[PDB]
């Protein structure tokens, strides 16, 4: 009784609340793909409503919808899960970055931010009166050594680095596609690499989702040594890249 | 908080037919330096209400913030034109604030004047208020106008004319000697001009660049600044 | 099976039932709609449930409030929770003005209110707010903005929205035509016709004592203003005459 | 839990936790108290494992203050906690009044604290029944009895603990006023042995006077128990 | 199974109902008011003979001019009485005059309901009969666990209170003299009580208008009143 | 609202601690050996796909310049316990100006785990720490448990099939084993328990080399050792 | 509220049902012995065997010391044991700080039992499932020995055994113990009781641990026997 | 079924059962009725009498000059709310030297209702109030256990309110533009209709508050005169 109503171990050592939160994150069926190259990292997602009681209406500003935010000018993020949970998580990330800058005098690194967010998620999992935030996410940035870095975190508080990762449904079937594309890449100018990474991300999302990915239905952002700021590409260039892929 | 640094000179408020008229010089002296010669020392809380100033600038600005946001809160829960607070309300509020600060021994180095109309039977301006963006005057019974004074120690009172700073000696004498009842706007302006000229001649902190505001049935009117004829 | 007794417990299917119940409760309360036009935006609320009560004063129950006199905020749900959220919005605006000597931008206020609402859906002791809120504004340069926050704590931007009873029929009516080119003054007729048609509890006599109206448009200098009778009555009469034929 | 009501009314109007505390009290050892003229007698049962347990460790009969003394029946740890609280209260009274605490005041305080632990959340009732003997402010001897529910009452002769009803019935037909010290000790011993095995190692009786609380010597107790055993047979 | 403050389907708090049921047992008490003053009498249910009979008192004094009589849980009654007298003396300190009986019962009810957060943890489960005299006159009030207090002219509380109040209804009549009130109260108490009335079997107190001071009848007064008792 | 979620059952047994132990018994194995002139903590990380980088996830940390640690259980609990252990070592150094003794730090961590087992509204930690170190009092290798009780080992294994691993390790072990021989034995035990094929990026090792800083072997070193 | 455990709540017969389970767990732990002699107090115990790889050197898992004159032995959960030992050390040193004198054993046992009672009564926290045998020496009373339990109950003893099979060990102690005894005879009796309770004819030097406290030369000191000493002791026992 | 154990659990249909039970308790109380005209607001009620040796319990209450309320439900909650409102009015007059805005006071009491119902471990007040006042205009307000308030022109509380409500709706259009005497008479008619076994100067409470007419309960003589007038 109540072996799974709280964050309690239950028999055979299983915190079922963790799995239920992860499955709730999965149910949103919003896909996000992150891929890093050299001096560049690209994060792409779909510009669509999540899955819940409310459905999208005709009188809905589709530009306003977006699944990618930025914690700091240089550090970018992409959340997927319950909308309120995503907003709370991005606000916590902003707060942690700001406090780190205030208390250390230099801009935080995405690795430390991921670790701190994982620590908060661990605190939530530990106690009983706190509900779990069903919102997974990816963070991207550039470190002091002028190199890209990309990390992922789940509702279980398990932060892990990656060189190509996906959040959403069909992740298991998508790791194969990401591996194949990265292997093909392994077989360049500072800007040509940016273009290659962007086309790789777009192609990966196309293959995983298996349809057109209308330029108005997707959103892409990139951080690179050329710019170093998390600036999201506009619709026209996304459409141009998509036409190139065709 | 610990002592005046940047200070105003004085204000003069008098009630006349069609409303009230309040004048003040546009200068803030940094001791004996006269750094700023264009400063708005007469604020507005709402239609039919204005706040005077003679003292430290920071405290006046803080009090202005407090009063304007109190007015915003009042409007937010307003449903009938009779719900707007009257000058008596704001005067009592500032008196309470000053008394509390005195009891805490952290006063505001100011001498405030709160002046307006505490009657709503003369105009329909407050039925549709407009904070952003902006006929004949109606004679007002002197009983419907309000002018209230507030001292550092919380001392407060009401009268037909009030002055602060050095105006409490020159302008007060002139008003007590010559002030009449139900004087037209021209006569009130002449009297205020005489008082402010006298202050300009015998007051180092004063100046001749003058701001004059009128609270009447049409609302609050900021007249264009003018230099004293001298 | 015990997964709906607390807002802090996830279901085996990964779903908070305690919030879906709030959604269902909200969907049964009085209906409120708001949309944007060329001149400005109009917010209307329909208090059809109170038709049984014959002792309430005419147009005394108002569900439309304002912040900064230029942002319309309305709700559809529990009165107490809605009032609490309105006071929180006023407090947020007050803190913003104290800190920065400037009115709070709308897209920040909506985010703050969404966070405040969401903060009550992850503890067991607190009771989640049962209310759906709409915040809208309009200015000559940036045109009208409309946002809708909901119990789950999700804020989305709309060009026209309806919440509460019969929301589907009202929405169907709204997307019948494009209102971005209609004027605020002549949109009242269409609103009245829609509330007469969709709702099956209101009639000619109910239209002047149960429906609350307001706009933020150029006529009001882009400031909140309740619609007066001299304007409302002609449109109401014309709409009822058109329906009768 | 923490700061949450645990003792609540039952459908019939009974405080079940209080009755469970009373049941626990009925589980512990027996105790008897008598008073007369200007002195009292306190007796309590003893139960130790021969050759292993140290008798000195047991503190069933204790002295709260220069004059007052106490006996109890029920849980021992709660007994110690409440005794420490009572001693602290006695010294606080002596600080704030510059006069030794009268027996009535300390009995009132014990009742008050026992009631408090029954009416505040997060704490379960004190499972002990006590009886205090002392002198009133006017140098008059009195003994009170206090229960887990907090109800207190002054008695001329009383018994608590297991089989308290039987010993009470025995006292009700033998108590006499202004008895001699030897007679009082004999009556107390007879009463405690009425519901207790006969042996000099199952009783530790003491006598309260204005001077101090005097524990009766083992030889006298042996003589008394032998005499009562002879009379019984 | 439920919190202390859980509403019932009919709108009554469960704990309050259980406390009201609990107060139905205890010593019987009766109170009467007349133009000359207020009188209170108690059953004085004496236990075994070994009790002093002085420690067990059912008629306490909240203040010099106020009397009381409890029933139900004794410890809770003593707690309420302590708070009542503390507040009465606080009133006397703040105002030279003495506290009115109405105000005292108001404070006692406030404390009794303090258990609901709107500290204590459950209803007190006591029923009090307060009686006294003030400049306004002599009067008595009745308080129950639910908090609702009511003024009374002649009332009864405790086990068998139904019979005592029935007799008071059958007999009590306005414009009565103080001696008449005393004899009536003792008649009713004797009727409802189990054993034979005696000097030590019952206890009485009274507050007069002229004196305005609480006075508890001793063995002599009770013997006198029983002697002149009609039978 | 703060009540004990872990409570004694009939016969006690603290069921929640048993479930935490069950969780630990299902995680990746990790073992340690105390040698003549050094201590070793080794562990196995599941063969990662091409997208993970072993440089981002580390199951071997260091609390001080001489103390190393390995775990088997919940990664988040491990991270928080690691942070608190670092903080405890830092404050000990601030007070006594030296490297924290292994026994003292083990005591603090065990007390923290016990408190988390006792306090209300929380659940026991789901890992089993393993701390090795060197100090003026020679070498040390301790094991913490979810119950909060520590053991002083000479050579031990934790995780899946920890009984078989412990038996195998006991079969070939000596009090006077050389550090290289201890590394070899650890590798052999991990390979036997793996039930597959091992290689670089599949194992991790840390060693305390005499009076030298605790070292986490790099990929090339373990690759050379594997041959 | 729905998930409350009902910890500090009287049972229908007034037992709280939690101290009961704690004591039941106590009865399953290894056995601990305690004796008082004319030369000192002994707290011989039995070590639970987990594996053959545990460090034999030092590694005392049953007997600890709280001060130079006070030392005890555990028969329950090790975590609660450790934290209670820390509390006892804090209390002893606080007493020394306040009064500039060593704390009598009775004071320390009273304090520790008070904290156990507090954990048993207030809050909703579960009780401590550990029972000690505090023994030591002080000028006021001399050699002493006590025995606590989760309920915060304590009692003095001249010879006792607690833990699993405490009944047989107590029977042996009652059968053989004498009012006065040499420290050597006390150690022999403790070893015999440990062997009998373990159901082993001859104890194994690696399966037991012994210690004793004595006031030699006016300076109370404790000695914890090491493997060689216990080996010689068992050789002597086998000889007799 | 099992969603009524706490006040923080929404039922599958989305209703709070504890607040509904508080409303039920309010309904179970005694009767009351309020009416207003162009000027003057009249409040009336039936003081409950439990026995012939019990004076009827006070029903109406005065919160401040020109402000009075009537209660229906739990008496303790009524006392708490009355103290709150009296302190609010007194503080407002103390630190502003003017009468308090009645609408703000109703907002404050409704907000107290809301705060109490929101957080767990606290119960919703099971009492309903009938605020009547003259703040430059006659006003009648009603509150509920859930944070909610409405403003009426003719109101009734609890008991057998059906008869009073029917009478009020049957004669509402005459209340406006009628003298104070007829207003009092109509209020008495409504109360007598709810009575369903007679009105006496002891068991009935009546109060009036209007222009240049501070809240004052009707004394015994005038109350008896009006009772005789209605009787005929």
């Amino acid at each position: 009784m109540y072996d799974r109503h709280l964050t309690i171990f239950s028999p055979d050592g299983n915190l079922y609340q963790i799995e239920y939160a992860i499955k709730a994150v999965k149910n949103t069926n919003i896909t996000s793909v992150g891929v890093k190259g050299e001096n560049c990292a690209v994060i792409i997602s779909q510009k669509k409503m999540a899955t819940q009681y409310i459905s999208q209406d005709k009188l809905l500003d589709y530009n306003n919808i977006t699944n990618i935010y930025n914690i700091t000018d240089e550090i970018g993020c992409s959340m997927v899960g319950m909308p309120g949970d995503c907003l709370s998580m991005v606000y916590k990330a902003r707060s942690e970055a700001s406090e780190f800058l205030y208390s250390n005098g230099y801009n935080v690194n995405a690795e430390t931010l991921c670790r701190n967010i994982c620590d908060k998620i661990q605190v939530y999992t530990q106690h009983a009166y706190m509900r779990l935030h069903a919102c997974s996410g990816m963070i991207i940035g550039i470190d002091e050594n002028n190199k890209p870095e990309l990390f992922k975190f789940d509702p279980s508080g398990f932060c892990a680095g990656y060189r190509a990762c996906v959040i959403g449904n069909k992740e298991q079937e998508s790791i194969s596609v990401l591996e194949r594309l990265l292997e093909k890449r392994k077989k360049e100018t500072i800007d040509e690499d940016i273009r290659n990474t962007t086309i790789l991300a777009i192609e990966a999302l196309q293959t995983i989702l298996a349809f057109d990915l209308k330029a108005s239905e997707i959103e892409v952002a990139i951080v690179s040594t050329k710019n170093r700021n998390f600036t999201q590409i506009s619709e026209k260039e996304i459409d141009n890249y998509l036409t190139y892929i065709a | 908080t610990l002592g005046p640094v940047v200070t105003g000179t004085s204000v003069i408020a008098i009630k006349y037919k069609h409303g009230i008229m309040i004048a003040a010089d546009r200068k803030a002296s940094y001791g004996s330096y006269a750094k700023f010669q264009n400063v708005e020392r007469i604020f507005k809380i709402n239609n039919k209400t204005v706040m005077g100033f003679s003292g430290e600038l920071a405290d006046a600005q803080y009090l202005h913030e407090l009063l304007t946001r109190k007015n915003i809160n009042n409007l937010s829960e307003k449903k009938r034109k009779e719900d707007m607070y009257t000058p008596q309300h704001y005067h009592s509020y500032v008196s309470r604030v000053f008394y509390v600060r005195k009891n805490r021994i952290d006063p505001l180095f100011n001498n405030i004047i709160i002046a307006g109309i505490n009657s709503q039977k003369y105009d329909n301006n407050d039925d549709n208020v407009l904070l952003y963006t902006n006929e004949e005057y109606k004679e007002i019974h002197k009983d419907d106008l309000y002018i209230g004074f507030v001292d550092m120690h919380g001392t407060n009172f009401c009268d037909d004319y009030i002055t602060t700073g050095y105006a409490r000696y020159f302008a007060l004498t002139l008003l007590r000697d010559h002030y009449k009842d139900n004087m037209t706007e021209e006569e009130a302006r002449i009297l205020i001009n005489e008082c402010l000229r006298i202050l300009y001649f015998r007051d180092a902190t004063s100046s001749n660049f003058i701001q004059i505001v009128k609270v009447t049935s049409k609302g609050v009117e900021y007249e264009e600044p003018y230099i004293l004829p001298c | 099976a015990g997964y709906d007794l607390s807002v802090s417990t996830f279901s085996p299917d990964g779903r908070l039932y305690q919030v879906e119940y709030i959604y269902k409760s909200i969907n049964n309360n009085n209906t409120a709609l708001c949309l944007e036009c060329k001149d400005g935006i109009i917010c209307c609320c329909i208090n059809s449930n109170m038709d049984k009560n014959k002792m309430i004063k005419k147009n005394s129950y108002n569900r439309i409030y304002h912040v900064n006199n230029n942002i319309i905020i309305t709700y559809s749900g529990f009165d107490g929770d809605a009032r609490n959220i309105i006071d929180r919005a006023r407090s947020e605006a007050n803190t913003y003005y104290y800190n920065f000597h400037t009115n709070i931008p709308l897209h920040i206020l909506v985010n703050r209110i969404s966070l405040y609402i969401h903060a009550y859906t992850l503890y067991w002791h607190m009771r989640p707010f049962a209310a759906s809120i709409i915040i809208s504004s309009f200015n000559e340069k940036d045109k009208g903005d409309i946002y809708c926050i909901e119990p789950n704590g999700a804020c989305y931007k709309y060009s026209g929205i309806v919440i509460g009873k019969n929301k589907e029929m009202f929405k169907t009516e709204i997307e019948k035509k494009d209102y971005k080119d209609i004027n605020v003054r002549d949109a009242i007729e269409d609103i009245y016709k829609f509330i007469l048609t969709s709702d099956d509890h209101m009639n000619k006599n109910n239209l002047q004592n149960l429906v609350n109206f307001s706009w933020i448009c150029k006529e009001s200098s882009y400031e909140f203003q309740n619609i007066h009778e001299e304007i409302l009555t002609p449109a109401l009469n014309k709409a009822v005459e058109y329906i009768e034929k | 839990s923490y700061d949450r009501a645990i003792t609540v009314f039952s459908p019939d109007g009974h405080l079940l936790q209080v009755e469970h505390a009373l049941e626990a009290v009925k589980k512990g050892g027996c105790a008897v108290a008598i008073k007369s003229s200007n002195f009292a007698v306190l007796a309590v049962e003893k139960k130790n494992i021969p050759k292993l347990q140290n008798p000195k460790t047991t503190e069933k009969l204790i002295k709260l203050d220069e004059h007052n003394c106490l006996a109890f029946a029920g849980l021992n740890a709660d007994a110690r906690v409440l005794v420490n609280k009572t001693r602290l209260e006695c010294q606080r009274y002596y600080l704030n009044m510059d006069e030794p605490a009268p027996v009535d005041y300390i009995a009132k305080y014990v009742a008050k604290v026992q009631q408090k632990f029954t009416h505040r959340g997060g704490v379960r009732p004190f499972g002990i029944a006590t009886l205090i003997a002392g002198f009133k402010n006017n140098k008059e001897i009195c003994i009170y009895q206090t229960e887990p529910s907090g109800i207190y009452a002054a008695w001329k002769a009383q018994a608590i603990g297991k089989n308290a009803k039987i010993v009470q019935e025995f006292l009700e037909k033998n108590y006499q006023e202004n008895m001699e010290q030897k007679d009082c000790i004999f009556l107390a011993l007879k009463a405690i042995f009425e519901v207790v095995e006969l042996s000099s190692k199952n009783v530790e009786v003491a006598l309260l006077t204005e001077k101090d609380l005097t524990f009766i010597e083992e030889q006298e107790i042996n003589s008394m128990v032998e005499l009562i055993d002879q009379e019984r047979t | 199974d439920r919190g202390v403050n859980t509403f019932s389907p009919e709108g009554r708090l469960f704990q309050v109902e259980y406390a009201l049921g609990a107060i139905k047992l205890g010593s019987t008490a009766v109170g009467i008011c007349v133009n000359d003053g207020v009188i209170l009498a108690s059953e004085r249910r004496i236990s075994s003979t070994l009790i002093e009979k002085d420690s067990v008192e059912k008629l306490l004094s909240i203040d010099d001019h106020i009397g009381c009589a409890m029933s139900g849980l004794m410890a809770d009654a003593r707690t309420l009485i302590d708070y009542a007298r503390v507040e009465c003396n606080h009133y006397k300190f703040i105002y030279n005059e003495n506290i009115n009986i109405k105000s005292c019962v108001e404070l006692i009810s406030e404390l009794a309901l303090d258990f609901s957060n709107l500290i204590m943890s459950r209803p007190f489960g006591v029923a009090l009969l307060i009686g006294g005299v003030d400049k306004n006159g002599p009067c008595l009030w009745y308080t129950e666990p639910s908090g609702t207090n009511t003024r009374f002219s002649a009332a009864s509380i405790g086990s068998a209170q139904e019979g005592a109040e029935l007799l008071l209804q059958e007999n009590y009549k306005k414009d009565m003299t103080f001696e008449q009130a005393e004899i009536l109260a003792l008649t009713v108490l004797r009727q409802v009580m189990e054993d034979k009335l005696s000097t030590s079997n019952v206890e009485i107190c009274a507050i007069k208008k002229s004196d305005q001071t609480f006075y508890k009848y001793n063995t002599d007064d009770i013997s006198r009143i029983i002697d002149v008792l009609p039978s | 609202y703060s009540f004990s979620l872990t409570t004694f059952s009939p016969t006690g047994k603290l069921v929640q601690i048993e479930y935490a132990l069950n969780r630990v018994s299902s995680s990746s194995p990790a073992l340690g050996i105390r040698a003549k002139n050094g201590v070793i903590i080794a562990t196995e990380k599941k063969s990662p796909n091409e997208l993970i980088e072993e440089n981002s996830i580390f199951k071997i940390q260091q609390i001080s310049e001489h103390i190393g640690i390995v775990y088997a259980g919940m990664p988040g609990d491990f991270r928080v316990l690691l942070k608190r252990a670092r903080k405890e070592a830092i404050r000990y150094s601030l007070q006594y100006g030296s490297e924290i003794l292994v026994k003292e730090l083990v005591k603090i961590i065990a007390s923290i785990v016990q408190e988390f087992t006792q306090t209300g509204g929380v659940r026991p930690f789901g890992l089993s720490l393993l701390i090795c170190g060197v100090d003026v009092y020679g070498y040390h290798l301790y094991q913490i448990d979810p119950s909060g009780c520590y053991f002083n080992w000479m050579a031990t294994c934790v995780g899946k099939d920890y009984q078989n691993n412990m038996s195998f390790l006991e079969k070939r072990y000596n009090k006077d084993i050389e550090i290289e021989d201890a590394i070899h034995t650890a590798i052999l035990t991990l390979k036997e328990s793996y039930e597959g094929v091992l290689n670089e990026k599949n194992i991790e090792i840390g060693v305390a080399y005499d009076n030298k800083p605790f070292k986490i072997l790099t990929q090339n070193e373990i690759k050379d050792y594997l041959i | 509220r729905r998930y409350d455990s009902r910890t500090t709540t009287f049972s229908p017969e007034g037992r709280l049902y939690q101290v009961e389970y704690a004591l039941e767990a106590i009865n399953n732990a290894s056995i601990t012995i305690g004796l008082i002699t004319k030369d000192g107090v002994i707290l011989g115990a039995d070590k639970v065997f987990i594996s053959k790889l545990i460090d034999k050197a030092n590694n005392y898992e049953k007997i600890y010391k709280i001060d130079k004159h006070i030392f005890c032995g555990v028969a329950g959960l090790n975590a609660d044991a450790n934290i209670l030992i820390n509390q006892s050390r804090l209390y002893a040193q606080r007493y020394l700080y306040n009064y500039n004198e060593v704390q009598p054993v009775s004071q320390l046992v009273v304090q520790i039992c008070d904290i156990k009672q507090s954990y048993t009564q207030y809050g909703g926290l579960r009780p401590y499932g550990v029972s000690f045998l505090i023994g030591g020496y002080d000028t006021k009373d001399g050699y002493q020995l006590y025995h606590t339990d989760p309920s915060g109950n304590y009692s003095g003893w001249f010879a006792t055994a607690i833990g699993t099979n405490n009944l047989t060990a107590s029977s042996v102690l009652k059968q053989e113990w004498k009012n006065d005894m040499t420290l050597e005879e006390g150690l022999l009796l403790a070893l015999k009781t440990l062997a009998k309770s373990t159901d082993t004819e001859i104890p194994k030097s690696e399966k037991i641990e012994l210690a004793y406290l004595t006031n030699k030369d006016g300076e109370v000191y404790q000695k914890y026997l090491t493997e060689k000493e216990i080996e010689e002791l068992i050789k002597l026992y086998t000889q007799k | 079924n099992l969603y009524d154990t706490d006040n923080i659990i929404y039922s599958p249909e989305g209703r709070l059962y504890q607040v509904e039970y508080a409303s039920e308790a309010i309904k179970q109380g005694t009767c009351a009725v309020a009416i207003k005209s162009k000027d003057y607001v009249v409040v009336s009620g039936l003081k409950k009498c439990i026995s012939k040796l019990s004076f009827p319990q006070e029903k109406i209450f005065k919160i401040d000059d020109y402000i009075g309320i009537s209660m229906s439900g739990i008496t303790s909650d009524a006392k708490v709310l009355t103290k709150f409102m009296q302190n609010e009015c007194l503080s407002h007059k103390f630190l502003y030297n003017e009468n308090i805005n009645i609408e703000s006071l109703v907002r404050s009491v409704a907000d107290k209702y809301q705060k109490n119902t929101q957080k767990s471990s606290k119960r919703a007040f099971g009492v309903g109030l009938m605020i009547a006042a003259y703040h430059n205009e006659p006003c009648i307000f009603e509150t509920r256990p859930n944070g909610s308030y409405f403003e009426y022109d003719a109101l009734s509380f609890g008991a057998r309110s059906h008869a009073s409500k029917t009478y009020l709706e049957k004669n509402l259009h005459l209340f406006e533009e009628c003298s104070l005497e007829e207003l009092i008479l109509h209020c008495l008619k409504a109360l007598k209709c709810s009575l369903s076994s007679e009105l006496t100067i002891s068991n009935t409470a009546l109060a009036v508050v209007g222009k240049n007419h501070p809240w004052q309960e009707i004394s015994s003589l005038q109350l008896e005169e009006y009772l005789s007038k209605v009787k005929m």
